[PDB]
């Protein structure tokens, strides 16, 4: 298990993680709050 | 020793001092020792408690047989209750805390303390409250432990017959004379798979909600 | 050795039988670091314990309400019929309050997790040896185990430890049955038992219509 | 054993002729561990007894009263007429389950007992002085052998061999009952009768017993021991 | 040495060498033989026994509702009328069953003497095997204590039969797929008339 981790604490896997992150919460950000344009 | 089941083993922590002991622990709740001990007062307590209910109980069905005890409130002889309430809370928080520090600090509770008491056991308060023993100590205290158990089983009995049946103690057990092989819970509660039959309880739902005690899962 | 989920087969090399519970299953070694093994022992208890109580409160009142005492709604119509019914109690508030309350009693346990008797210092109300810790997924103490059967024997405790586990892992096994057969037959677990008690060789998950979509 | 269940097998190792009717018989070795044995030969001293008092109830129930089927002997209707109390003297099959439990309850506590620990509840609770000898496990003697016919290894192969032909002589009568309806004298009238034209494969296909009898107000569902029709 | 050993293995798949890993080991394959022929000695009594004795009135089920093609196992072919419980589930009961008789087999295979250890119902006693995964032997599966000199030969008629089972298992497949009509019904017209029923006429 402790070799998995380090697998998954390499750098393209952290970087998908990382990234399927930012990028869910942004597409469900402009979801919940359709075409924001302005504050 | 006599023990519950003759021919078994009593458990390590049942030594045999404490009276009614007849080694009967199979859960192990009284494994711990102070734990032991607070058990110990509580099923004194519980014993006489329920041991005074089963007497006024029977005498309330013997004296006034057109009062249910289950419903003997209605009737006590309308805003004085709250302060009856107060009373009884006043007093019975007093002698509770006054037991209480006797078993915490045992003897620190053993003067008046208003104008004195042994030296006794913590349970056992002697003085006032014994004036005469007509028998010896080890003696009654299974006397009065044997006859507790008694009564705290005849009051669960007295309750949960109130409940399936409506009707006081001493009239179920004439119903139970009357038609001993149709009138035992096996005679009218049947559990099989497929098909359950509960007897109903008499008593109302609410009168101050008044719930049958785990009717849902009656047989 | 002790007897292993798989007979003829040794157990993962990571498990020593000293847990609770321990058969040696763990077949992708999800146990392998110790420290992660003490979590997931502490995820194991949680769920199972969650899972008893859970259970409980669906067998109990589906029962009741079977024998026609009561009238308790399903496990999973139960938040509709009691939203619909307590109109000033709204949703938020009630989970507000839920997750504050789980947030307080699920951080003192996560500290204590982190730093073992650390909430044992008398912060929350004076609290000092209720708070310390049996072991790891055991608080025990006066407040978690007032009756005291952890504190009689060790026998006794190794064996409570055992039933507490394999009724936990039992509640859990229940609880996906729940989900599957309501999901399979729109009822009921009570209901489904009923059913099949009525008919075995009828009601079976053949003939339910979902199992097999033939 | 000595003489063993076939020719030409052999005695397990802990099957060496110590119990009585011993024939080397353990095809599944569930007798291996003495705790397992010990409680295993309790088990068919019981099934055996209570299958000798089946078997003689049965045939002397057919002999007494052939009209009543010992299937159906459960039946309130088929019950002898005797005064149960109440407003009419009905049973109510409530309190005849609830004596039967509370003795049995009872006597087989005192079995258990004895089973977990030899000669531990010899000793009678109330009146102090009688007391069962119990030479071993499954025989306790005194009362319960008042005319002393304790060979006892001879009587013991005796009473185990007729034991077990009871059972299997029980599970017959069950089978039968069910395939035909009827109780074990009227069919062994019957293969007397029609020998060629009525035996097993003439009733081994129908389950006779009804699926279902209602029994005063509650429904006991019924099964034969396979999938008749 | 082996048990019916022919020298027959034109693709020499029984050869030791390299072939050490895998199923295709020589001692996996003598097993896969016995196991094959073992269950093909159960299919090849049981495709045609219910036939016959419904063709000669021992059973009331008519001879075309047993034919063992039209019986449930292929219901393109045929479901029997209401057996006591539905196919898919007697396949279920079937599946646990049989999981555990066939993996406690194999964890002999892989751990031989392995299957005599746990606790099971006291049942480990007679499930240690002998060494040899395709003879445990012992108090149940030699429980009547035969071929205390003949084992070999015994093994060697076991083998037999069940080759000539396995074949015969084959035509079964073969002549349902060709005639669909039971293996009975076919022999039967073989015998009634030879000439004008057989695989050219079939053809
Ligand atoms: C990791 C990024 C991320 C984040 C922050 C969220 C956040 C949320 N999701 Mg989303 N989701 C994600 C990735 C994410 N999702 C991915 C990769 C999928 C599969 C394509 C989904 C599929 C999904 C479904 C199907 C639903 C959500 C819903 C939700 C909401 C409640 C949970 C919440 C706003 C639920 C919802 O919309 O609100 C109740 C809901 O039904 N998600
Ligand atoms: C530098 C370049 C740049 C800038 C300044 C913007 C700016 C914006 N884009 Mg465009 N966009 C760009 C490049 C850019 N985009 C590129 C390269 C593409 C092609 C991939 C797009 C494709 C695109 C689409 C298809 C959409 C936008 C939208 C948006 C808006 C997102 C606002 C939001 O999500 O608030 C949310 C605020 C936060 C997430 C702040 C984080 C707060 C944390 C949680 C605290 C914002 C006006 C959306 C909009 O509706 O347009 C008006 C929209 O639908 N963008
Ligand atoms: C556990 C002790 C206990 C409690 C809580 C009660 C409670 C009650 N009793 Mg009993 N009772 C008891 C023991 C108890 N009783 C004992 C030991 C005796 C015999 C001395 C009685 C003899 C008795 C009689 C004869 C009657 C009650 C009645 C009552 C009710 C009113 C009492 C009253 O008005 O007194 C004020 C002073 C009340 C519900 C009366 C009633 O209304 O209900 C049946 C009633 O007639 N009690
Ligand atoms: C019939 C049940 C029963 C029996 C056999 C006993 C027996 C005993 N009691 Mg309890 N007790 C009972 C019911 C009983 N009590 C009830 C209902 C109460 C509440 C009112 C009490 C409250 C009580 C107190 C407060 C004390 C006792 C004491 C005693 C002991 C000496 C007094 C005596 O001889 O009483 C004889 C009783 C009858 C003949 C009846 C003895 C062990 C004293 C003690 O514990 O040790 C000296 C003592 O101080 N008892
Ligand atoms: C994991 C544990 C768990 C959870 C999440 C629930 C959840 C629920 N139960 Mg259930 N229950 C449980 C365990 C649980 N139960 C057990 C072990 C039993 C036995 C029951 C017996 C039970 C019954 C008989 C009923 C519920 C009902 C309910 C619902 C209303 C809860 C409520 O009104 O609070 C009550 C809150 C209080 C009494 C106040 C809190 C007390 C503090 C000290 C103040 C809710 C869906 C009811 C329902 O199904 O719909 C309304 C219902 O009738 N439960
Ligand atoms: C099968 C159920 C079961 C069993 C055998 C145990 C056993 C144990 N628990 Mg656990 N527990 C359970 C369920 C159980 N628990 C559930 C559902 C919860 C969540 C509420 C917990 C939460 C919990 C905590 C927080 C702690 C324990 C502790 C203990 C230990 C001492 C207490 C004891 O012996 O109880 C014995 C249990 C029984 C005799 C069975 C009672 C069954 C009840 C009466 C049924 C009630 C049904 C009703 C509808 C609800 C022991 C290892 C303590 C510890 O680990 O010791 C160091 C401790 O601190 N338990
Ligand atoms: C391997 C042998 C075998 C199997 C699997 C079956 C299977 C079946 N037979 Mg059958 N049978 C057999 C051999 C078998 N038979 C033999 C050798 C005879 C003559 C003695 C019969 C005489 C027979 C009759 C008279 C009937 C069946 C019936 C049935 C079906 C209902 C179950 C039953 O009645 O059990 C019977 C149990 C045995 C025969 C034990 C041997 C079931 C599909 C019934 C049917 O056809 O439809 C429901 C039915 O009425 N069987
Ligand atoms: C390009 C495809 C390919 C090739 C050239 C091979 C080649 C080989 N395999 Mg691998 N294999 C493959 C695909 C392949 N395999 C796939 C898709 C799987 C998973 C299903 C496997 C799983 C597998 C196992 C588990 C084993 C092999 C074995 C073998 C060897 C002997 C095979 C044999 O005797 O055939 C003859 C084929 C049969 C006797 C059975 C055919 C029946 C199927 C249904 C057709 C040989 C080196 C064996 C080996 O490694 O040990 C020496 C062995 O035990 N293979
Ligand atoms: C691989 C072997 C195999 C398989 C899969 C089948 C499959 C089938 N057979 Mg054949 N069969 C076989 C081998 C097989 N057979 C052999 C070798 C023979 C020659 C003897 C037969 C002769 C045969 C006949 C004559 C019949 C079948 C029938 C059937 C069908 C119904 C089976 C059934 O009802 O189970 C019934 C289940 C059992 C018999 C076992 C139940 C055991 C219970 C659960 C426990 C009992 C415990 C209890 C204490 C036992 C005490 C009894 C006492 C006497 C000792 C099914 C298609 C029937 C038919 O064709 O379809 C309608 C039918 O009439 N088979
Ligand atoms: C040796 C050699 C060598 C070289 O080198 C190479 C080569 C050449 C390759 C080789 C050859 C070979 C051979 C030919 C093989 C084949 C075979 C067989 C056929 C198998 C089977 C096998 C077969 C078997 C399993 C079987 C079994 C059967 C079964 C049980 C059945 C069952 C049945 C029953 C009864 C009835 C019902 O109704 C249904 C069913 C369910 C259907």
């Amino acid at each position: 298990m402790k070799n998995f981790t380090t697998y998954l604490s390499t750098a393209p896997v952290v970087a998908l993680i990382w990234f399927t992150f930012t990028a869910g919460l942004l597409i469900e950000i402009n979801r919940f709050f359709p075409d924001p344009l302005v504050f | 020793r006599a023990l519950w089941l003759p021919g078994g083993d009593a458990p390590a922590h049942l030594d045999g001092s404490l009276p009614g002991d007849f080694g009967f622990d199979p859960l192990g709740l009284g494994a711990d020792p102070e734990r032991l001990a607070w058990f110990a007062e509580s099923e004194r307590v519980h014993a006489r408690w329920a041991m005074l209910a089963v007497a006024g109980i029977a005498v309330q069905e013997v004296v006034r047989p057109d009062v249910f005890w289950y419903e003997a409130a209605l009737k006590s002889p309308p805003a004085a209750i709250l302060g009856l309430v107060a009373f009884e809370l006043f007093a019975m928080h007093f002698v509770e805390v006054r037991r209480a520090y006797d078993f915490k600090n045992p003897g620190s509770q053993d003067q008046d303390p208003i104008f004195k008491l042994p030296k006794h056991e913590v349970g056992y308060p002697g003085g006032i409250f014994a004036p005469v023993i007509p028998g010896d100590l080890a003696e009654l205290k299974l006397k009065e432990i044997k006859n507790g158990r008694l009564a705290m089983l005849a009051f669960a009995g007295f309750v949960m017959q109130a409940q399936v049946t409506g009707k006081g103690p001493l009239a179920s057990l004439g119903d139970h004379l009357s038609n001993p092989i149709g009138t035992t819970i096996f005679s009218k509660a049947v559990v099989i798979p497929g098909q359950a039959i509960v007897p109903p309880c008499m008593i109302p739902s609410s009168v101050i909600p008044t719930p049958c005690f785990l009717s849902g899962l009656w047989p | 050795d002790r007897q292993v989920w798989f007979p003829g087969n040794a157990p993962a090399p990571h498990l020593d039988g000293s847990l609770p519970g321990d058969f040696g299953f763990d077949p992708l070694s999800l146990g392998s670091d110790p420290q992660l093994l003490k979590w997931f022992q502490q995820a194991e208890l949680v769920h199972g314990r969650t899972a008893m109580t859970a259970v409980a409160g669906i067998l109990f009142p589906a029962v009741a309400t079977k024998a026609g005492v009561v009238n308790i709604p399903q496990w999973y119509d139960a938040g509709s019929v009691w939203v619909q019914n307590n109109p000033n109690f709204p949703f938020a508030a009630l989970l507000f309050i839920q997750i504050i309350l789980t947030g307080w009693v699920e951080t003192k346990r996560w500290l204590d997790f982190k730093n073992p008797g650390s909430q044992a210092d008398g912060s929350f109300l004076g609290v000092t040896d209720d708070f310390k810790g049996v072991a790891n997924g055991y608080p025990g103490g006066k407040l978690f185990d007032p009756f005291g059967l952890s504190r009689g024997s060790e026998g006794q405790l190794q064996k409570y430890q055992e039933n507490e586990i394999k009724n936990g892992r039992l509640a859990m096994v229940a609880f996906l049955g729940f989900i599957a057969q309501h999901a399979a037959t729109g009822k009921g677990p009570i209901d489904n038992l009923a059913d099949h008690l009525a008919n075995p060789t009828a009601v079976t998950f053949a003939t339910n219509g979902v199992s097999l979509p033939f | 054993g000595r003489r063993l269940w076939a020719p030409g097998v052999e005695a397990p190792s802990y099957l060496n002729g110590e119990l009585a009717g011993d024939y080397g018989w353990d095809p599944l070795g569930l007798g291996a561990k003495p705790e397992a044995l010990k409680w295993y030969r309790q088990a068919e001293l019981v099934h055996a007894r209570w299958a000798m008092l089946a078997v003689a109830g049965i045939l002397a129930q057919e002999i007494v009263k052939p009209g009543v089927f010992f299937y159906n002997a459960g039946l309130p209707e088929n019950l002898p007429g005797i005064n149960f109390g109440g407003p009419e003297g009905k049973v109510n099959l409530g309190g005849l389950l609830a004596w039967e439990f509370l003795l049995f309850h009872w006597v087989e506590v005192r079995r258990w007992q004895d089973i977990k620990k030899k000669d531990s509840v010899n000793q009678d609770p109330i009146f102090k002085g009688n007391k069962v000898p119990n030479p071993e496990l499954g025989y306790p003697g005194g009362i319960f052998d008042p005319f002393g016919f304790s060979n006892f290894k001879e009587v013991q192969t005796k009473e185990i061999k007729n034991g077990r032909l009871a059972m299997v002589a029980f599970v017959g009568f069950i089978i039968q009952a069910q395939a035909t309806g009827q109780g074990p004298l009227a069919n062994l009238g019957a293969h007397l009768a029609n020998p060629f034209g009525n035996n097993i494969t003439k009733n081994i296909g129908t389950c006779a017993i009804p699926s279902s009898v209602d029994v005063q107000g509650i429904t006991i569902p019924l099964t034969c021991l396979w999938p008749g029709h | 040495a082996l048990p019916a050993d022919y020298g027959f293995d034109p693709l020499g798949l029984l050869d030791p060498e390299g072939k050490g890993a895998g199923f295709v080991s020589p001692a996996w394959l003598q097993y896969s033989e016995v196991i094959h022929a073992r269950w093909a000695m159960l299919g090849a009594a049981g495709c045609i026994a219910p036939e016959i004795l419904a063709t000669a009135g021992v059973i009331p089920q008519t001879p075309d509702e047993v034919i063992w093609f039209k019986s449930g196992v292929i219901p393109p072919a045929g479901v029997y009328d209401k057996y006591w419980l539905d196919p898919y589930s007697l396949f279920f009961i079937e599946v646990i069953l049989v999981q555990f008789a066939e993996l406690r087999r194999w964890q002999d295979f892989r751990n031989p003497g392995s299957q005599g250890k746990q606790y099971f119902l006291g049942l480990e006693e007679v499930l240690k095997g002998s060494g040899d995964p395709s003879y445990p032997g012992g108090q149940f599966f030699n429980l009547f204590n035969l071929g205390k000199s003949d084992l070999k030969e015994l093994k060697t008629k076991e083998l037999k039969n069940g080759r000539l089972a396995m074949l015969a298992v084959f035509g079964y497949g073969a002549q349902a797929v060709i005639t669909a009509e039971g293996p009975f019904k076919n022999l039967t017209d073989h015998l009634s008339d030879p000439t004008g029923h057989n695989i050219l006429t079939n053809f």
